[PDB]
RNA sequence: UUAAUUCCGAUAACGAACGAGACUCUGGCAUGCUAACUAGUUACGCGACCCCGGUCGGCGUAACUUCUUAGAGGGACAAGUGGCGUUCAGCCACCCGAGAUUGAGCAAUAACAGGUCUGUGAUGCCCUUAGAUGUCCGGGGCUGCACGCGCGCUACACUGACUGGCUCAGCGUGUGCCUACCCUACGCCGGCAGGCGCGGGUAACCCGUUGAACCCCAUUCGUGAUGGGGAUCGGGGAUUGCAAUUAUUCCCCAUGAACGAGGAAUUCCCAGUAAGUGCGGGUCAUAAGCUUGCGUUGAUUAAGUCCCUGCCCUUUGUACACA
């Protein structure tokens, strides 16, 4: 019963907590599990000038966006995960639940 | 006319239109007791040797 | 008896070089071929310096198969030279006395401290308003 | 062999630097003897670290000059090996005595400066730095638009500069850089 | 014995070219003396019998890194393009003449076409790279 | 140019004044004696303060400290 | 949706819905 | 803790202007500005023209 | 101003001077032989193959862009 | 005294605050911690070849986390010694060390008749509104060329240009709402540019171990304006597109100009820096001589001054205040 809670997020320190919760509450029912397997972070990037024309010296703004991923791997029934997931998440992160 | 060396004992300061020269108080290694201030190009440290062409000259202190 | 598997690195610019010391015959080699035939062929003495200083006595009971990747051509000859120096110091610390470990360390740091500690240097980035890190495009008036 | 490292294929024993005014910054024998001139260095650090670097290495750095040349250190070790193959055959000396004799005769004892004007003395570190630049360039402007090779040209800047003959680009620059300093004092 | 990796690889491609001329079943093209090696050249190859040197180089590259198609063999011998008054850029080798080298060695059972992409070396053809590795090392010492 | 702002020396004499007993000469120990009691929101600012302390703790051993 | 988009493309058309 | 309030446009003239009402503490640089301070702007269309209201 | 009308091939005046004078010199090269004896760059590499196959000269170690030959040993 | 109105100290002022620091992102050190079939390598069987060993990016799943990714914590503070100095406020030299100043963002009070109504369903006033300056459709133009300036790209060669052979990167990018438009392995038909099929990728999963360039090894050129240089210009052929003429880009032949290192004047730059070299996004049906990014090779010189251009504090002098 391989199940994969793949967490994608923009937040470094709300993610941390939502992946913790899933592992705090797996070992009380106690159903054996893999550990937090990360992925390589992406910085998208856009650059632009600052002005509404072409006047002045040419200065440059540089807008980033670090986009941060986790994943954790369960051996458990999917009805057991209906309970688990819906219990307590937060706005910073959205959760996927790969079933097999 | 004589050609000789001279060893450094203490630097003074930094002179010349552009801060280009230095001014170093020397101490002789031919005779063990004589000295004369002279302007020097290049970058001098303290504890090194020079090689002159004429030995009499003496540059005016600032 | 047991085994003695030691696996030590040493970067240069943008590139590790993880060695693989173990008990066996004297044979050092780098991705299948020995150290005396890896191109280019200018710096012949760089790969061959670690063995001549310390002598061939240290490599009469140690087999090695070195790997590379990253950096460039002249930033991988320094990489594998900085690896086999630090791996041989690690292999003779715990397993035997330390009086052989420190007396190998006296030979390498006096000659070239780059053998046991890496250059922390790296590529300074480009800013706008010019080509590179510090140059600025040609200016003018009038 | 913890005693004698062969400089590529060249010895280090019994080298004669008769002048004590240049017998610290010129580093090569005994403690500062190696196989390659090529260097990761870090002499571009303090003020004076530069003096702690090998002198045959300095020159290699020096060679790689003018756009196309700039940065190709491998390729100008090339030049300097093949430059030490011709000094050994043409006269007979160990190269590392011929190159040491050419730096002391090439850089100036006095260098005119701008205070209105008056001449001034040199530092030691001046004379190394000047000489070497002044016997790279000399080769350069012989081997350009000409069938002679760089090895050979560079090998026609080090046999008649130690000699001090004043036909060379090294020793006639030493004639002019000091005569301007005798003019205005 | 001796292997291809330990033997000096500059002389190794000159050695197997003498063994290719020895056999006489390479299937050479019918436009060899009027073909340019890539688009990114000006003139043709200097060697008047150049198909017998480069038929070796396709074989001793597939020992190291197998499973290679034709495409990657246009990127294997990579090059520039000194582009007149405008700057230099990367230009891929050649589909047809690199595809002619694979089919030169396909009738003569050496490079079989397997799965996981591309060609490789067949077991009984990989042998004749390690045997001549002994003949090249018996006149260098 | 290692000179420390009034944010440092304000919070150093105000940490020597009360707890002269607990504190001392070691940099690596009062690094903990400055952190157990106080509120300090940066590790760099934590180290600047806890070592002028050691700079100021060796001056009580010679003469009377002003502030 | 049916055609299945990119996560980059997905986290950004989020931002423009909000604004 | 404090505040700053600028009003800019053509108040009482055929030329323009900008007022700048203030009191309390205010910071302008470094990290902290975002979470510690509060910025907003709204333009406004009177009969003559347009005014701009930098409330911070 | 002036030009190097250099010999592509050997004259009999410039062939009798290669077998006799060139082995006596201390450094035989692709650029010093082309100056003294008045010959091209493509000719001074085509002739030194015949001196070494016979056994009249002593080659040091050839580079892609320089070869050096010397005067031959006593034995 | 400081890089600093930065701190010591004095004091008809007292207690404050802005800017500067502090701070956020980044680069460099952890064989210690948390952990991995979207990442490794050892360990261990099976197959292939060479004469017990060696070599497999050929095939698998008995133990680990050094490599790889990225979380948590640590770590450097003028701390430890020696001289200098109100012995304070500091600083220069040496040991220990991964570092004893790594680079960016953010940024005050006073102003400018600086630029932008051609970024706006931000805007006053004025103009014009059916023979419209609204709007759409068809054709040209913005490139039109004696001359003058400004950023750039390619060389003038032998430390080279031509033809073969060997061995190494890093930032990212990728199938879209009107929107039609992706990145491409394998396999054939062709000198080339391409074409004719077949996959795999919403991506640490497929392109990809991103077989990148200068650099390297060996051939052939010979001091010639030459195999240096490659403008101009004739004839064929492919590809994007509703349309290529005023040649969109690309390919094959042929032609084969100046230029032999550029007078007065002049710009940028101190270490992984300058300089060379190549590779990605932007723009884009078609698409880099320009802009924003990354790695590779890797330098000579200096640790100074106020002479020449300018900025900050004080004393000084004015008939200037549109200075």
């Amino acid at each position: 019963h391989r199940i994969r809670i793949t967490l994608t997020s923009r937040n470094v320190k709300s993610l941390e907590k939502v992946c913790a919760d899933l592992i705090r509450g797996a070992k009380e029912k106690n159903l054996k599990v893999k550990g937090p397997v990360r992925m390589p972070t992406k910085t998208l990037r856009i650059t632009t000038r600052k002005t509404p024309c072409g006047e002045g010296s040419k200065t440059w703004d540089r807008f980033q966006m670090r986009i941060h991923k986790r994943l954790i791997d369960l051996h458990s029934p999917s009805e057991i995960v209906k309970q688990i997931t819906s219990i307590s998440i937060e706005p910073g992160v959205e959760v996927e639940v790969t079933i097999a | 006319q004589p050609i000789k060396l001279a060893r450094v004992t203490k630097v003074l300061g930094r002179t010349g239109s552009q801060g280009q020269c230095t001014q170093v108080r020397v101490e002789f290694m031919d005779d063990t007791s004589r000295s004369i201030i002279r302007n020097v190009k290049g970058p001098v440290r303290e504890g090194d040797v020079l090689t002159l062409l004429e030995s009499e000259r003496e540059a005016r202190r600032l | 008896g047991p085994l003695q598997s030691v696996q030590v690195f040493g970067r240069k610019k943008t590139a590790t070089a993880v060695a693989h010391c173990k008990r066996g015959n004297g044979l050092i080699k780098v991705n299948g071929r020995p150290l005396e035939m890896i191109e280019p062929r200018t710096l012949q003495y760089k790969l061959l310096e670690p063995v001549l200083l310390l002598g061939k006595e240290r490599f009469a009971g140690v087999d090695i198969r070195v790997r590379v990747k990253g950096g460039g051509h002249v930033a991988q000859i320094y990489a594998i030279r900085q690896s086999i120096s630090k791996a041989l110091v690690a292999y003779y610390q715990k397993y035997v006395d330390e009086a052989s470990k420190k007396e190998i360390k006296d030979i390498l740091i006096q000659y070239d401290r780059t053998l046991l500690v890496a250059d922390p240097r790296r590529c300074e980035s480009k800013k706008f308003g010019g080509p590179g890190a510090r140059a600025r495009y040609q200016k003018s008036y009038r | 062999t913890p005693d004698i490292k062969l400089f590529g294929k060249w010895s280090t024993d019994d080298v004669q630097i008769n002048d004590i005014s240049l017998q610290d910054y010129i580093a090569v024998k005994e403690k500062y003897a190696k196989y390659l001139p090529h260097s990761a260095g870090r002499y571009a650090a303090k003020r004076f670290r530069k003096a702690q670097c090998p002198i045959v290495e300095r020159l290699t750095n020096s060679m790689m000059m003018h756009g196309r040349n700039n940065g190709k250190k491998l390729m100008t070790v090339r030049i300097v090996k093949h430059a030490f193959e011709i000094i050994h055959l043409l006269t007979g000396e160990n190269p590392l005595q011929v190159l040491v004799n050419a730096i002391i005769n090439s850089g100036p004892r006095e260098d005119s400066t701008r205070i209105r004007r008056q001449a001034v003395d040199v530092s030691p570190l001046r004379r190394v730095n000047q000489a070497i630049w002044l016997l790279c360039t000399g080769a350069r402007e012989a081997a350009f638009r000409n069938i002679k090779t760089i090895a050979e040209c560079l090998a026609d800047e080090l046999i008649n500069a130690a000699k001090g003959s004043s036909n060379s680009y090294a020793i006639k620059k030493k004639d002019e850089l000091e005569r301007v300093a005798k003019s205005n004092r | 014995g001796v292997t291809v990796k330990d033997v000096n690889q500059q002389e190794f491609v000159r050695a197997l070219a003498a063994f290719l001329k020895k056999s006489g079943k390479l299937k050479v093209p019918e436009w060899v003396d009027t073909v340019k090696l890539a688009k990114h050249k000006e003139l043709a190859p200097y060697d008047e019998n150049w198909f017998y040197t480069r038929a070796a180089s396709t074989a001793r590259h597939l020992y190291l890194r197998g499973g290679a198609g034709v495409g990657s063999m246009t990127k294997i011998y990579g090059g520039r393009q000194r582009n007149g008054v405008m700057p230099s850029h990367f230009s891929r080798g050649s589909k047809s003449v690199a595809r002619r080298v694979l089919q030169a060695l396909e009738g003569l059972k050496m490079v079989e076409k397997d799965q996981d992409w591309g060609r490789k070396l067949t077991p009984q053809g990989q042998r004749d790279l390690d045997r001549i590795a002994g003949q090249v090392a018996a006149a260098k010492k | 140019g290692r000179v420390r702002t009034k944010t440092v020396k304000k919070a150093a004499r105000v940490i020597i004044e009360k707890y002269y007993t607990r504190l001392g000469n070691d940099f690596h120990t009062n690094k903990r004696v400055c952190e157990e009691i106080a509120i300090i929101p940066s590790k760099k600012l934590r180290n600047k303060i806890a070592g002028y302390v050691t700079h100021l703790m060796k001056r009580i051993q010679r003469g009377p400290v002003r502030g | 949706m049916a055609v299945q988009i990119s996560k980059k493309r997905k986290f950004v058309a989020d931002g423009i819905f909000k604004a | 803790k404090g505040c700053e309030v600028v009003v800019s446009g053509k108040l009482r003239g055929q030329r323009a202007k900008s007022m700048k009402f203030v009191d309390g503490l205010m910071i302008h640089s470094g990290d902290p500005v975002n979470y510690y301070v509060d910025t907003a702007v709204r333009h406004v269309l009177l009969r003559q023209g347009v005014l701009g209201i930098k409330v911070k | 101003r002036d030009k190097l009308n250099n010999l592509v091939l050997f004259d009999k005046a410039t062939y009798d001077k290669l077998c006799k004078e060139v082995p006596n010199y201390k450094l035989i090269t692709p650029a010093v032989v082309s100056e003294r004896l008045k010959i091209r760059g493509s000719l001074a590499r085509a002739a030194l193959q015949e001196l070494l196959s016979k056994g009249l000269i002593k080659l040091v170690s050839k580079h892609r862009a320089q070869v050096i030959y010397t005067r031959n040993t006593k034995g």
